[PDB]
Order: C-alpha cells, then sequence, then structure tokens
C-alpha cells in the first residue's frame, strides 16, 4: 500500500508544478496582449494629434 | 508628444525670425546705398579720425 500511497501523492505534486507552470504561461501572453493593445492605441493618437 | 508639440514650437518660431532679419537687411543694403549723402560720408570719416 506504501507504493500506492507514494506514486498517488507525488504524481498530484507533479500536476500541481505543471498547472501552476501553465497558468504563469497564459498570465504571460495576456502581459504580451495588453502591453501592444496599450502600444498600439498610444501610436494611433499620437499621430492624429501631431498631424492636427 | 505634447512636450513634442511644444518644442515645435520653438523651431517654428526661430525660422521666422531668419528669414524676416536676412530679407530686412537686403532692403536695408539698397536703402542705404541709394540714401549716400557726401556729409554724411564726411561724418564717417570725422567720426573715425576723431576716435583714431
Amino acid at each position: 500500500d506504501l507504493d500506492l500511497a507514494k506514486a498517488s501523492a507525488t504524481d498530484q505534486l507533479k500536476k500541481a508544478k505543471a498547472e501552476a507552470q501553465v497558468i504563469i504561461e497564459q498570465a504571460n501572453k495576456r502581459r504580451s496582449q495588453i502591453l501592444d493593445e496599450a502600444k498600439a492605441e498610444a501610436e494611433q493618437e499620437r499621430t492624429k494629434i501631431v498631424a492636427q | 508628444a505634447q512636450a513634442e508639440i511644444e518644442a515645435e514650437r520653438k523651431r517654428a518660431r526661430e525660422e521666422l525670425r531668419k528669414q524676416v532679419a536676412i530679407l530686412a537687411v537686403a532692403g536695408a543694403e539698397k536703402i542705404i546705398e541709394r540714401s549716400v549723402d557726401e556729409a554724411a560720408n564726411s561724418d564717417i570719416v570725422d567720426k573715425l579720425v576723431a576716435e583714431l
């Protein structure tokens, strides 16, 4: 029974590590998206104000 | 962008100073040569030989 208990606990921990890593990668991709949206909006505003 | 426009403001001002000054002295050369007078020329000489 100890074999089963050890294996289940350790693979549960492995699942947690993988899930945390992909959670953080989703955060990183969202970071890129929002930052590029801000950059595009700012550049659009700046170009139109300087022409005006 | 806003500080950029306030730099551009000074850039616009200086060029107009340059234009008006150059064209004004261009007119002044004509005006002064046409307005030469022998007594004034003698007074220029009488000034410089008085300080020399």
